[PDB]
Protein backbone atom coordinates (compact mmCIF):
# COMPACT_ATOMS: atom_id res chain seq x y z
CA UNK A 1 0.00 0.00 0.00
CA UNK A 2 1.50 3.42 -0.88
CA UNK A 3 2.73 5.32 2.52
CA UNK A 4 1.75 8.72 0.70
CA UNK A 5 -1.57 6.99 0.85
CA UNK A 6 -4.13 5.21 -1.77
CA UNK A 7 -4.34 1.79 -3.76
CA UNK A 8 -0.55 0.43 -4.89
CA UNK A 9 -1.06 -1.42 -8.48
CA UNK A 10 1.92 -3.99 -10.18
CA UNK A 11 0.16 -2.32 -13.37
CA UNK A 12 -1.28 1.27 -12.35
CA UNK A 13 -3.18 3.38 -15.16
CA UNK A 14 -0.18 3.82 -17.94
CA UNK A 15 1.64 7.40 -18.17
CA UNK A 16 -0.06 9.63 -21.33
CA UNK A 17 2.76 11.15 -22.69
CA UNK A 18 1.81 14.44 -25.57
CA UNK A 19 4.05 16.47 -27.38
CA UNK A 20 3.93 19.21 -29.95
CA UNK A 21 5.53 18.05 -33.13
CA UNK A 22 8.71 20.35 -33.89
CA UNK A 23 7.66 22.36 -37.15
CA UNK A 24 10.85 23.29 -38.64
CA UNK A 25 10.81 26.83 -40.11
CA UNK A 26 12.64 27.85 -43.43
CA UNK A 27 15.66 25.52 -43.94
CA UNK A 28 18.16 26.95 -46.10
CA UNK A 29 18.69 26.57 -50.07
CA UNK A 30 21.69 24.68 -49.48
CA UNK A 31 22.20 20.95 -48.13
CA UNK A 32 23.68 20.72 -44.55
CA UNK A 33 24.25 17.86 -42.11
CA UNK A 34 23.26 19.58 -39.01
CA UNK A 35 19.92 18.77 -37.46
CA UNK A 36 17.46 21.48 -37.56
CA UNK A 37 17.62 24.16 -34.68
CA UNK A 38 15.02 26.65 -36.33
CA UNK A 39 11.31 26.10 -35.61
CA UNK A 40 8.15 27.98 -36.07
CA UNK A 41 7.18 28.79 -32.19
CA UNK A 42 3.72 26.28 -31.52
CA UNK A 43 1.78 25.56 -28.41
CA UNK A 44 -1.20 23.63 -28.30
CA UNK A 45 -4.55 23.34 -26.63
CA UNK A 46 -7.56 21.48 -25.88
CA UNK A 47 -9.63 19.13 -23.57
CA UNK A 48 -9.35 16.17 -21.47
CA UNK A 49 -11.51 13.86 -20.07
CA UNK A 50 -11.26 11.24 -17.62
CA UNK A 51 -13.98 8.68 -16.71
CA UNK A 52 -13.39 6.58 -13.70
CA UNK A 53 -15.99 3.72 -12.61
CA UNK A 54 -15.53 3.50 -8.38
CA UNK A 55 -16.63 0.46 -6.43
CA UNK A 56 -18.93 1.04 -3.39
CA UNK A 57 -18.59 -1.24 0.05
CA UNK A 58 -22.27 0.02 1.74
CA UNK A 59 -22.12 -0.15 5.31
CA UNK A 60 -24.44 -2.33 7.46
CA UNK A 61 -23.16 -1.67 10.57
CA UNK A 62 -25.81 -1.67 13.61
CA UNK A 63 -25.00 0.80 15.47
CA UNK A 64 -28.03 2.43 17.42
CA UNK A 65 -26.29 6.47 18.45
CA UNK A 66 -26.09 8.76 15.27
CA UNK A 67 -22.38 8.38 13.57
CA UNK A 68 -19.91 11.37 13.24
CA UNK A 69 -20.46 12.71 9.55
CA UNK A 70 -18.62 15.61 7.43
CA UNK A 71 -20.52 18.80 7.53
CA UNK A 72 -20.03 22.28 6.64
CA UNK A 73 -20.73 24.69 9.22
CA UNK A 74 -23.61 27.26 8.95
CA UNK A 75 -22.12 30.28 10.69
CA UNK A 76 -22.32 33.04 8.62
CA UNK A 77 -18.67 33.69 6.73
CA UNK A 78 -17.13 36.02 3.78
CA UNK A 79 -16.79 32.97 1.28
CA UNK A 80 -18.22 30.17 0.88
CA UNK A 81 -15.73 27.08 1.89
CA UNK A 82 -14.95 25.12 -1.37
CA UNK A 83 -15.56 28.04 -3.43
CA UNK A 84 -14.64 30.65 -5.88
CA UNK A 85 -13.73 33.97 -4.13
CA UNK A 86 -14.53 37.64 -5.35
CA UNK A 87 -11.81 37.70 -7.98
CA UNK A 88 -12.29 33.93 -9.02
CA UNK A 89 -10.00 32.02 -6.82
CA UNK A 90 -11.29 28.48 -5.97
CA UNK A 91 -9.50 27.42 -2.40
CA UNK A 92 -9.40 24.04 -0.53
CA UNK A 93 -10.12 25.70 2.92
CA UNK A 94 -9.52 22.19 4.43
CA UNK A 95 -7.87 18.78 3.87
CA UNK A 96 -11.02 15.96 3.84
CA UNK A 97 -10.08 12.17 5.01
CA UNK A 98 -12.17 9.36 4.14
CA UNK A 99 -12.85 8.11 8.08
CA UNK A 100 -16.26 9.29 10.08
CA UNK A 101 -18.49 6.39 9.71
CA UNK A 102 -17.00 3.74 12.25
CA UNK A 103 -17.08 -0.25 12.79
CA UNK A 104 -16.49 -3.10 15.30
CA UNK A 105 -12.66 -3.92 15.46
CA UNK B 1 -51.17 -22.34 18.85
CA UNK B 2 -50.83 -23.81 22.44
CA UNK B 3 -49.37 -23.01 25.62
CA UNK B 4 -45.82 -24.27 24.99
CA UNK B 5 -45.33 -22.44 21.64
CA UNK B 6 -44.57 -18.85 20.85
CA UNK B 7 -46.91 -17.15 18.38
CA UNK B 8 -44.35 -14.61 17.49
CA UNK B 9 -40.66 -13.63 17.20
CA UNK B 10 -38.20 -10.61 17.95
CA UNK B 11 -38.58 -8.47 14.63
CA UNK B 12 -36.67 -5.05 14.82
CA UNK B 13 -34.34 -3.96 11.90
CA UNK B 14 -34.10 -1.52 9.48
CA UNK B 15 -33.61 -3.09 5.74
CA UNK B 16 -32.63 -0.15 3.16
CA UNK B 17 -32.90 -0.68 -0.30
CA UNK B 18 -32.49 1.86 -2.96
CA UNK B 19 -35.68 3.85 -2.98
CA UNK B 20 -37.12 2.27 -0.18
CA UNK B 21 -36.25 1.56 3.99
CA UNK B 22 -38.29 -1.21 5.55
CA UNK B 23 -38.56 -0.20 9.12
CA UNK B 24 -39.66 -3.16 12.10
CA UNK B 25 -39.85 -2.36 15.90
CA UNK B 26 -41.03 -4.88 18.51
CA UNK B 27 -41.75 -4.00 21.70
CA UNK B 28 -42.90 -5.52 25.37
CA UNK B 29 -46.05 -4.43 26.20
CA UNK B 30 -48.50 -4.63 29.45
CA UNK B 31 -52.64 -4.01 29.98
CA UNK B 32 -53.96 -3.67 32.88
CA UNK B 33 -57.90 -3.77 33.76
CA UNK B 34 -59.10 -0.20 33.00
CA UNK B 35 -62.01 1.39 34.83
CA UNK B 36 -62.87 -1.80 36.59
CA UNK B 37 -64.23 -3.12 33.52
CA UNK B 38 -66.69 -0.04 33.15
CA UNK B 39 -67.78 2.41 31.00
CA UNK B 40 -67.72 5.73 33.00
CA UNK B 41 -68.88 9.26 32.37
CA UNK B 42 -66.34 12.41 32.21
CA UNK B 43 -66.79 15.80 32.26
CA UNK B 44 -64.86 19.03 33.88
CA UNK B 45 -67.17 18.84 36.78
CA UNK B 46 -65.54 15.51 37.68
CA UNK B 47 -62.32 16.60 37.21
CA UNK B 48 -62.82 19.38 38.76
CA UNK B 49 -62.65 21.94 36.25
CA UNK B 50 -64.25 25.54 36.45
CA UNK B 51 -62.96 27.33 33.12
CA UNK B 52 -65.11 27.59 30.15
CA UNK B 53 -62.18 26.94 27.91
CA UNK B 54 -61.08 23.80 29.72
CA UNK B 55 -64.85 22.53 30.12
CA UNK B 56 -65.49 18.78 28.06
CA UNK B 57 -67.89 16.19 28.28
CA UNK B 58 -66.55 12.31 27.30
CA UNK B 59 -66.12 8.98 28.36
CA UNK B 60 -63.90 6.57 29.49
CA UNK B 61 -63.88 3.45 28.34
CA UNK B 62 -61.68 0.24 29.93
CA UNK B 63 -60.31 -0.18 26.40
CA UNK B 64 -56.57 0.19 25.72
CA UNK B 65 -55.32 1.13 22.29
CA UNK B 66 -51.67 0.80 20.82
CA UNK B 67 -50.03 3.98 19.20
CA UNK B 68 -47.18 4.20 17.25
CA UNK B 69 -47.72 7.73 15.81
CA UNK B 70 -43.99 8.91 16.68
CA UNK B 71 -41.49 8.51 14.05
CA UNK B 72 -38.69 7.41 17.10
CA UNK B 73 -40.72 3.95 17.35
CA UNK B 74 -39.79 3.29 13.99
CA UNK B 75 -36.44 4.92 13.49
CA UNK B 76 -32.98 4.58 15.37
CA UNK B 77 -31.22 7.38 15.77
CA UNK B 78 -28.49 6.09 13.16
CA UNK B 79 -31.73 5.47 11.00
CA UNK B 80 -33.19 9.02 11.34
CA UNK B 81 -29.32 10.44 10.34
CA UNK B 82 -29.00 8.39 7.69
CA UNK B 83 -32.37 9.76 6.12
CA UNK B 84 -31.99 13.21 6.91
CA UNK B 85 -28.79 13.61 5.41
CA UNK B 86 -28.91 11.33 2.42
CA UNK B 87 -32.96 11.85 1.35
CA UNK B 88 -34.81 15.07 -0.04
CA UNK B 89 -38.11 13.49 0.84
CA UNK B 90 -39.82 10.64 2.09
CA UNK B 91 -43.62 8.99 3.21
CA UNK B 92 -44.98 6.06 4.55
CA UNK B 93 -46.25 3.24 2.03
CA UNK B 94 -47.55 0.21 4.23
CA UNK B 95 -48.03 -1.18 7.49
CA UNK B 96 -48.24 -4.36 8.94
CA UNK B 97 -49.01 -4.82 12.35
CA UNK B 98 -48.97 -8.22 14.69
CA UNK B 99 -49.50 -9.04 18.14
CA UNK B 100 -47.85 -12.15 19.87
CA UNK B 101 -46.94 -14.35 22.77
CA UNK B 102 -49.81 -13.27 24.89
CA UNK B 103 -49.76 -13.52 28.52
CA UNK B 104 -52.61 -12.83 31.02
CA UNK B 105 -51.49 -12.97 34.60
Amino acid sequence: SPLMGGFGMKHPPPQILIKNTPVPADPPTAFNKDKLNSFITQYSTGQVSVEIEWELQKENSKRWNPEIQYTSNYYKSNNVEFAVNTEGVYSEPRPIGTRYLTRNL
Amino acid sequence: DGVGSSSGNWHCDSQWLGDRVITTSTRTWALPTYNNHLYKQISNSTSGGSSNDNAYFGYSTPWGYFDFNRFHCHFSPRDWQRLINNNWGFRPKRLNFKLFNIQVK
